[PDB]
């Protein structure tokens, strides 16, 4: 197909697209369209747009829905993004700089340009909605508006099943109907339960979500800002496994809340997909416990072999005494047809999500030069104590020594949080590092993430590293609020704990901690 | 020569590590072996992806080897199922994790042929087994003789050898 | 039908050792576990060939949790790494000893299925390389969770049901 | 190719044999030959027609040897050895029934014979001697004459390899050169160290053990032949040494040093645990410089070869004593027996055997296999004290055995009965008045035979038991005043002795058999192997 013309400046290189007849348009990076005439179909849905503004997200770790053309009638339009300095995201960790553009595309690069042509040369995957996939969904859709009741929808499958894309799916067209539909309050609820695979939610964090004009989608790898966190909990890992029941209470604790606030209307939660495991058991209490209106499953030639006895053990009638109804369906949906990774790894997409929340000024600014350059705002944690009150680790590191402590906590990811509740401190001191003892503390609010610099025993201060865009939520906020810092298995990114030339110089007598440059000596391999 | 995050902060906190490790003192002040246990459980803390595997079972093991050796009416003399679990887990991660992680080595090379090129004892091949695939576990003192093997073995072609190849 | 011969007197030796094992609805005062891990003690004594494996295992799980029940002063030098190490290979154990013997050969049904024949969820099928193979080992709440989830499946498979098949 | 001289020879079924017959004999039995006229050959060793009796013990377990006819000049015999309960083993263990006859042998069986002939029509196959072992074989027996000196050789293989018949040829190579050379007062003092498969010492024992020139005995008895006085054992107690490493390189090491006690010098052998895969390139380590082997040799060749070059090099050592000053090493094959090892008879299954052969033997040629059950099992009592039993000890582990269930773990179990010699002090912790070595250690106790609880009495404080009456009353010699002490170690009894066949012994109906049952065993208890 022949390209359409090209408009430069005056600003954002708006470009302007025409396609003769229906095609299939494949556009890479975020993006913003205003569709003055003619209609959209982004997988098989109705986007008709009257000077409206739709932000559009499209990584490559994803397949990229095509936006293809629909009556009536037709024939600023991908005007740039307002984020900043998300794309220089590959100058500091060069394994994501293809991810918002190809790596050797047909057409010319451009710094100015944050979206990107692909007239399919590059060979990458742009595969449609599947018309077997769309009829199991498009029947949630005739039940979401005659229920008459809140409607609660869980989603199951495990890695390379492609839950997340269904649930992108049911997102824009839920916000599409209430959008339509007039007047109505019934705001869904992104209940996000999966540390693995964060979507609307912190790294290795539970959040449920508020989600609400302007348009975004699909895939923003927890950047879109189209989102409100309603509230939060800090699993400190990318597994459910090393804490089973500590992340089935953290999930009991954020359920109650959706019947605390009395919230009545759609509501969505992706599990953990655990297909072969202990997802068996892992299963059998959420399913008990969110009355779930729709199950979904996708395991279908995983095999599915594994994930059986938990529709009949687990399901248990209705657990709701209003709703008083189940689903049980099936579909099969391998996404993508291609390789899962895509040339992405889902530990390689991890640390760029931290990444990207120790770089964020806020929603629609971001500043990827090393934090190491930044200042890093510091806190005293005193006997009082005022600010940092107590110190939590993971139960089976315990018992460790007072003198090893300063050197386990520089250099990692911390969980700041606040005492909510009045109570007793209960915290133990050890080498002024007032570690919290037999863990407990049930109530408390997850504000952050932080990243430890250093720590000063004399002056009794920690230099931290915390997201900007929180502050100033940490200010904003009373002076006596007790603080905590909860220290579980959260992985620093490489690139940022310590910086190589051509980002930092640093000086030559200046020696890094924690660091070696000697070659490995044989048998140092690390166990994987 | 890509720099690398390892747990300790400069070579003098891994120099006197070795040196907690293997005092040749028996007890009293000099006798520092719990100390060094209870400091790779804080490189556990940052880690475990910096942590070599030839540090953590150097640890694992000596942590079992201290475990059996309480001598207070409490402990181990009560009761001698503990050790034997505990050893024979130490054992098998530290023989396992050299021998099979099949990612530093080329895969599908026969067992005893990675524990001839890195010079393991033929064998701690059959000490993976052991306890996992037979009805009872080794006998205590059988334990004990290659838990102190194994920490020899360890000693001497790690935490002596100037080899850096890898 | 050829006798067998069995550690204990009686059969209602065995009912004693079940209700030990699973106390009724007191477990304060009344525990009772300790005893009859000790009494398994003596049956290995006498013959570990003769012990079955499902008394083995529900013995040795118990001496498990009990091992993690240490919560008094003087605080012992125990890192909670050996409670760790120790419930390793008793789920091991004892998952190895339902699949693995009577009787091994040359063909061998896939161990999944094997799982699934003899009652045993899947799951428990991944945990003989969940620790052993595993860089780190798994949470101490999620190894309480497996062992309270297999001394349930053996009573309810084992001790309260009386299928004599074999 | 026709039997010949099918003589009855009234009671003991002798017979004759003719000689110059070019069909080399061959015979399978416990039986004993005095040759008229004409040299014998057996496994490549001449002997004489010089009116001697040689008794021949031939079981299938191994491989059996053609006996050969050599010049000159020929052409009792053969007949019925004095082992009168030996042969009816299989009544009691139906797996030994075939042990000294075939299946089908395709020969008219006559129960009133302890010897068979075999010509090959049966499955069996005589291994004769192969030629690759028969030249490093010739050459030491060069270094026994020539040599001057004590002579001492360790022999190294594993199960399966052959070391057992290798040190059998050589046992016998020996003792015919003790006979014929005078005045040779060198008898060998064999050295099994070897609880899996021993020769020569009692069930998973440790024995250092005289071997005497005469009466002859050829060769694999079973540990049931009468050629060897035992001078020290000690009780390992199980089948392999890893259980106990350091325990049994004790044992270990107290059998060398007894041998300097008695100032032996002379010939002397030595067979250690294969081992060859395994932990046995360390514990040969421990001994290999303590044994001071003069004439080391190994077996396995392709087992392969590959474990046991880098530790045997390093253990060896240049000069370990003033007079020897030199090591040697010699590699020959391991192909033994050409068809399988087991030949349908196990190691486990030729161990039960021998411990229930232990259990019914006699006296020194006579077996009485009778259920035990039927046999009075003697008592003493454990006390206080005490006069008969001064503590019981366990291994390292099941030390918080609680004292209301140790009677239910001793009875039915196989235990090692040990003197205490000459006692600084008692060492005993009472637990439900039983007497338990609650310390161990004790190395100063003596071993001497095995035993089998039947049942104890905590009122009485006595303890039913049996032991084989062979020792009687080798118990009774000992002193009063001295201490006894019961150990307790992985030792299985065997099925039949712990329960006899309906059949063999009628019990009363309302009687209950306590330590078995008859249910069908519940899914899914089974005995993890």
């Amino acid at each position: 197909l022949i390209d359409n013309i090209t408009y430069e400046g005056d600003e954002d290189e708006t470009m302007f697209v025409g396609l003769k007849e229906k095609q299939k348009l494949h556009l890479s990076g975020v993006f913003r369209l205003q569709v003055v005439k003619g209609g959209i179909v982004y997988n098989n849905v109705h986007y008709n747009a009257s000077r409206e503004i739709l932000t559009f997200w499209h990584p490559l770790s994803q397949s990229i829905p095509t936006i293809d053309f629909s009556h009536f009638a037709g024939w600023l339009r991908v005007f740039n993004s307002n984020h900043t300095g998300l794309l220089e995201a590959g100058h500091l960790y060069r394994d994501v700089n293809y991810l918002w553009k190809p790596k050797e595309p047909y057409f010319p690069l451009n710094e100015r340009t944050t979206y990107h042509l692909l007239h399919e040369s590059d060979r990458i995957q742009s595969l449609s909605v599947p018309g077997y996939w769309s009829t199991p969904l498009e029947k949630l859709y005739l039940s979401h508006k005659n229920a008459a009741y809140d409607t609660r929808i869980m989603v199951i499958g495990g890695k390379n099943s492609g839950k997340s894309t269904f649930l992108r799916l049911l997102l824009e067209k839920f916000t599409q109907d209430i959008r339509d539909s007039t007047t109505s309050q019934e705001e869904l609820v992104y209940l996000d339960l999966d540390p693995g695979q964060p979507e609307y939610s912190l790294p290795d964090s539970i959040s449920l979500n508020k989600i609400l004009s302007p348009i975004s989608l699909g895939q923003h790898l927890c950047q879109g800002s189209n989102f409100q966190t309603l509230l939060q909990f800090y699993a400190g890992s990318s597994s459910p496994q090393d804490e089973p029941t500590s992340y089935l209470n953290c999930a009991d604790k954020l359920i109650d809340h959706l019947e605390e606030q009395a919230f009545f209307g759609t509501s969505l939660l992706n599990l953990p997909g655990w297909i072969k495991g202990f997802g068996m058991q892992i299963l059998n209490h959420i399913i008990r416990k969110y009355k779930p209106t729709h199950l979904l499953f996708l395991e279908t030639a995983n095999s599915k072999r594994h994930l059986d006895e938990l529709t009949i053990p687990q399901s248990f009638s209705t657990s709701l005494r209003d709703a008083y109804a189940p689903e049980v369906v099936r579909v099969p949906a391998h996404s993508l047809n291609h390789t899962l990774s895509s040339r992405f790894h889902a530990s390689q997409l991890r640390t760029f999500k931290i990444l990207a929340l120790f770089h964020k000024i806020t929603q629609f600014d971001y500043d990827f030069a090393p934090l190491l350059k930044s200042a890093p705002l510091q806190i005293s944690y005193g006997k009082g104590k005022s600010g940092i009150k107590g110190i939590q680790f993971p139960m089976e590191f315990q018992d460790l020594n007072p003198q090893d402590i300063k050197s386990a906590l520089e250099g990692t990811v911390i969980g700041i949080y606040t005492y909510s509740g009045e109570d007793s401190l209960e915290v133990k001191s050890l080498n002024t590092f007032p570690i919290l003892q037999s863990c407990t503390s049930s109530s408390k609010n997850f504000i952050t993430l932080g990243l430890i610099h250093s720590i000063d025993t004399s002056q009794q201060i920690m230099n931290i590293y915390v997201p900007p865009c929180h502050t100033q939520i940490l200010d904003k906020q009373p002076e006596d609020a007790q603080w905590i810092i909860v220290r579980n298995k959260t992985e620093t990114p490489f690139c940022d704990f310590l910086p190589s030339p051509r980002t930092i110089t640093w000086d030559d007598n200046i020696q890094i901690p924690f660091a070696t440059f000697e070659r490995r000596k044989k048998l140092e391999h690390v166990w994987k | 020569i890509p720099p690398r995050i390892v747990p300790w902060r400069d070579f003098a906190e891994l120099e006197e590590l070795k040196l907690w490790f293997y005092p040749k003192s028996k007890g009293t002040i000099e006798d520092k072996r719990q100390r060094a246990v209870q400091r790779v459980q804080s490189y556990r803390l940052k880690g475990s992806q910096y942590l070599p595997h030839v540090v953590d079972s150097t640890a694992q093991i000596t942590c079992a080897v201290l475990l059996d050796e309480k001598e207070a009416c409490l402990g181990v003399h009560q009761d001698s199922i503990p050790i034997r679990l505990s050893y024979v887990m130490a054992l098998i991660r530290f023989v396992n994790g050299l021998l099979d992680p099949t990612q530093q080595s080329q895969f599908a090379i026969p067992l005893h042929t990675l524990a001839a090129k890195i010079g393991l004892p033929s064998w701690f091949v059959d000490l993976r087994h052991w306890g996992t695939h037979e009805r009872d576990l080794p006998g205590l003192e059988m334990l004990r003789w290659a838990a102190n093997e194994a920490l020899s073995w360890l000693y001497d072609h790690y935490w002596n050898d100037e080899e850096l190849e890898d």
